[PDB]
């Protein structure tokens, strides 16, 4: 950069033209390919989990040797190249993870689909599908006395426990709240 | 002083009227009598250690109330800020630094083995219970309720529906939620053994879905082990029937009753052994430890022996569990209550965020400052928390 | 004789 300081226009031409470009080309290739590897090894959980760890290095590993303006674009094609690539294996598989829960799988998917576009939409119709079949269950197969205290004595529970998990284990999002909100209007 | 370390009444029932009359003369009383409720509380209470001594802590917290009451609503007239005085010095008399797990035992006794003394004794629990401040309360009475449920050791309905009743008036459908669940099952399980009687003794028990915290075949059974699928063919659809070969039992004529060591007699009455375990064999090995114990001639690897020297009829670590088990459960609900608090306000100070957070989950669990200190770990670990860097003590929204 | 079962039902 130094030589070209005084150089009054087109400040940084010479870095692109001769570190900038094969910098991200070879780099990207080779990252971009050793998670081939990793896809063929172990389960989809393990998968989501060394790439969230190898997206953590690469972070400090930067800074070392660049310039301010260039913490953006790095880690753009780094993404892409991570998910957008088997986005159909990470759209897949959703189900048995909503089905049931343990948040940690969805706690680290939440973060890979907000980053990459379009991934997020699936998400939200599959939770509100499984919104439904708690409350078309349990409110089922009641006819008794005092019937109509049983009814909102079960309907309140179903906001109850899915508010907590939506504002603990993912952060909030109006998004997710509009979904719960449609299921609920459909219940009663 | 002296007036009120001992009492002839005559002295401060003059004494009420003439600081009731004069301005800021009654504050000092208040104190000074709460200074004395405490004395007896912290005496007769301590050097109490022996058998059944549950018991006696109940039998000595309520006639402090008991005395001190009657004076209150009498020699000065009734005045809710003498009530108040009486109060506080009570939360402070059982709740210091064991007693809410001994209120659990102190229920287990008196239920096992007349109904109108049963309800006179139990009205006297419920004044106690509530100075308490919860959670093993909540969670570690479940666990001999399963016990009395099953194994036999189960009591009148009524008593048992009684404590339900009467627990549940003081905390609402919220607290006791569950346990209208439990003792519904068994009048239906009664009830859904007998339609399926008529698609031929075996008696079988259900159990709701997973919420009870309660966690080869012989080749006789499988006659009607499948035929309890029929009952899924009736009127049952998609459980997964689940055979939980550890804690069931059972009277069954070989020619005790626990399914380990019928299990082990399975091949002992009748390698081979080794091979039908279908577990490790270290489970195995506490089963022929429990043959080792007492009256059973193994000819010990796993050879066996007959004896021909022959009553008719066939934990620490319990707690260790339930001290973090119910302390996970809290975690959650620090991070749960962090997010919508900071969520919420956005504008607030982190320390009033601390005392604000306090008074919002009193109800749910005792707060604790460490606690509170470990909560942004995790929330920075993603950098979920937009954490204010210009000042930590307020906030910014995480999106 | 009498066999003590005990199961639930789980995922309705």
């Amino acid at each position: 950069v130094h030589v070209e300081q005084y150089k009054k226009k087109f400040p940084l031409k010479f870095y692109q033209e001769i570190f900038e470009s094969p910098f991200l080309t070879e780099t990207g290739e080779y990252y971009k390919q050793e998670a081939s590897n990793l896809l063929q090894e172990s389960n989809c959980s393990q998968y989501m989990e060394k790439v969230l760890g190898r997206l953590k290095d690469e972070e400090i590993r930067c800074r070392k040797y660049l310039h301010p303006s260039s913490y953006t674009k790095v880690i753009h094609e780094c993404q892409q190249r991570m998910v957008a690539d088997h986005l159909q294996f990470l759209h897949a598989e959703c189900h048995n993870i909503i089905r049931q829960e343990k948040k940690n799988d969805m706690a680290n998917m939440y973060v890979l689909l907000r980053a990459v576009s379009t991934g997020l939409p699936h998400m939200i119709q599959e939770l509100q599908n499984h919104i439904h079949d708690e409350g078309l269950r349990a409110t089922s197969n009641l006819t008794q006395e005092n019937m109509p205290t049983l009814f909102v004595e079960s309907v309140l529970e179903v906001h109850g426990k899915f508010v907590q998990l939506i504002n603990t284990v993912l952060n909030g999002d109006q998004h997710f709240m509009s979904a719960l909100d449609k299921a609920l209007t459909s219940v009663v | 002083h002296n007036i009120i370390r001992q009492e002839k009444k005559n002295d401060m029932a003059n004494m009420y009227v003439l600081l009731r009359a004069v301005s800021t003369g009654l504050p000092h009383m208040i104190q000074e009598l709460q200074n004395h409720i405490h004395d007896e509380g912290l005496r007769a209470t301590s050097n109490l250690t022996q058998e059944n001594m549950p018991t006696l802590f109940v039998e000595s917290v309520l006639e402090v109330h008991g005395k001190f009451v009657q004076l209150i609503n009498t020699v000065l007239n009734g005045d809710q800020h003498f009530m108040s005085a009486l109060d506080k010095a009570l939360t402070s008399v059982v709740n210091y630094r064991k007693a809410p797990e001994l209120l659990a035992k102190y229920c287990d006794n008196l239920l096992k083995k007349t109904e109108n003394e049963v309800e006179d004794r139990l009205t006297s629990f419920i004044t106690v219970f509530k100075y308490i401040d919860k959670d093993v309360f909540q969670k570690f009475y479940a666990r001999m309720l399963a016990k009395r449920l099953i194994h036999g050791l189960s009591m009148s309905m009524d008593s048992e529906e009684a404590m339900i009743n009467k627990l549940k008036q003081a905390c609402g459908y919220e607290f006791t939620s569950k346990l209208h669940r439990m003792y519904t099952d068994m009048s239906v399980s009664a009830d859904l053994n007998n339609k399926f009687n008529n698609f031929i003794s075996f008696q079988i028990y259900v159990l709701q879905a997973g919420a009870w915290p309660l966690t080869a075949i012989p080749q006789e059974l499988e006659k009607s082990v499948q035929m309890f699928e029929l009952f899924y063919s009736q009127h049952f659809s998609g459980r997964k029937l689940t055979w939980l070969h550890y804690l069931c039992t059972g009277e069954v004529k070989m020619n005790m009753v626990t399914t380990y060591q019928m299990a082990v007699l399975l091949a002992f009455n009748n390698k081979e052994l080794q091979d039908s375990t279908q577990m490790n064999e270290k489970e195995l090995t506490k089963t022929i430890k429990s043959l080792l114990d007492v009256k059973m001639n193994h000819d010990s690897e796993s050879s066996f022996s007959l004896n021909m020297n022959f009553r008719t009829k066939f934990t620490p670590q319990e707690m260790e569990q339930t001290r973090s088990a119910v302390d996970e459960d809290r975690k959650m609900y620090l991070q749960a209550a962090i997010v919508r608090i900071m969520k919420a306000r956005k504008v607030l100070r982190h320390n009033a965020l601390i005392q604000e957070v306090i008074s919002q989950s009193r109800a749910r669990f005792n707060p604790s400052i460490s606690m509170i200190k470990k909560c942004i770990e995790v929330l920075i670990d993603k950098q979920y928390i937009e954490r204010s860097q210009a000042s930590a003590d307020e906030y910014s929204y995480v999106a | 004789k009498k066999w003590n079962a005990v199961a639930l039902w789980a995922w309705d």
